[PDB]
């Protein structure tokens, strides 16, 4: 249920 | 935590959270110590009895934080690690001793109103605060009960929460539990005759025990959310990582690296 | 010097004290 943060982060 | 309550705004500027990647979700609590130096319990990374093993690519620290869930965008800062360091006598096979870990960001944060250091403490302060009936204040986004109804209850918080305990005597300490006790640590919580309550629970761990001195008005990290058998158990307390006791290490690790 | 730390930007700084902090420094007199 977490909001997105940017994908820069995740990748 | 259970009963605690909604922290103010600001009120822990120096609460971090564990993020895991993939999946997404939240690992851990954390302390800001430097503006480039994270303070958790190392059994938040490593633990080989559930084959956890996190790596530095593995997690994001996100720092200034209130809402559990949202990305607050304006406010919170997040940092990857380039290293993590866990006490070489970290002992996992039987009772969590030395249950430490130090992580290096890979650039420094800014502060702000919203992310600001704790002070380790020194000798001194170590041994007027650390006393038995003194009150220390524990924060996190972990589980406000230790079971609940699937779906219907609740569950986790939406917002940091923030408890008060008292520190509590050795020998009580001692009694409450079958697991072998090291002098790496402290417990803490309420005796079943005090009619207060409060614990911390799963998605606790790693955060911060902290006392403020009313001399020079600093808040200090005494201990760190260690481990527990359930939440908020009568006759149970909550043990924390003797931050004090283990400050010679946590001096190595910054001093040479 | 030593770096500024335990010193709140909402809270000591602007000498504002928060809902519970009253509870710990009790403690301390009992
Ligand atoms: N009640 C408090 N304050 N707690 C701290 C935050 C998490 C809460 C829920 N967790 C817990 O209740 C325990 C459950 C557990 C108990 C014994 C063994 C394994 C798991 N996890 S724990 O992280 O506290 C844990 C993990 C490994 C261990 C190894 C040896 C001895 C004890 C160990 C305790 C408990
Ligand atoms: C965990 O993984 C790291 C790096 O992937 C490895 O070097 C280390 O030996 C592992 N430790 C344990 C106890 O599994």
């Amino acid at each position: 249920d977490f909001e997105e943060i940017p994908e820069e982060y995740l990748q | 935590i259970v009963e605690g309550s909604d922290a103010e705004i600001g009120m822990s500027p120096w609460q971090v959270m564990l993020f895991r990647k993939s999946p997404q979700e939240l690992l851990c609590g954390a302390s800001l110590i430097s503006d480039r130096w994270v303070l958790t319990a190392a059994h938040c990374l490593l633990y080989p009895p559930w084959d956890k093993n996190f790596t530095e690519n593995d997690l994001l620290v996100r720092i200034g934080k209130h809402s559990r869930t949202r990305y607050e965008r304006n406010i919170e800062k997040i940092s990857m690690l380039e290293k993590i360091y866990i006490h070489p006598r970290y002992n996992w096979r039987e009772n969590l001793d030395r249950d430490i870990a130090l992580m290096k960001l890979k650039k420094p944060v800014a502060f702000s109103d919203y992310i600001h250091p704790v002070c380790l403490p020194d000798r001194e302060t170590a041994a007027s605060l650390l006393q038995a009936g003194y009150k220390g204040r524990v924060t996190g986004w972990g589980n406000l009960k230790e079971t609940w109804t699937a779906n219907v209850g609740k569950g986790q918080p939406s917002v940091l929460q923030v408890v008060n305990l008292p520190i509590v005597e050795r020998p009580v300490c001692k009694d409450s539990t079958r697991i072998r006790i090291t002098d790496n640590m402290f417990c803490a919580g309420y005796k079943p005759d005090e009619g207060k309550r409060g614990d911390a629970c799963e998605g606790d761990s790693g955060g911060p025990f902290v006392m403020k001195s009313p001399f020079n008005n600093r808040w200090y990290q005494m201990g760190i959310v260690s481990w527990g058998e359930g939440c908020d158990r009568d006759g149970k307390y909550g043990f924390y990582t003797h931050v004090f006791r283990l400050k010679k290490w946590i001096q190595k690790v910054i001093d040479q690296f | 010097g030593e770096a500024d730390c335990g010193l709140r930007p909402l809270f000591e700084k602007k000498s504002l004290e928060d809902k519970t902090e009253r509870e710990l420094l009790e403690s301390y007199i009992d």
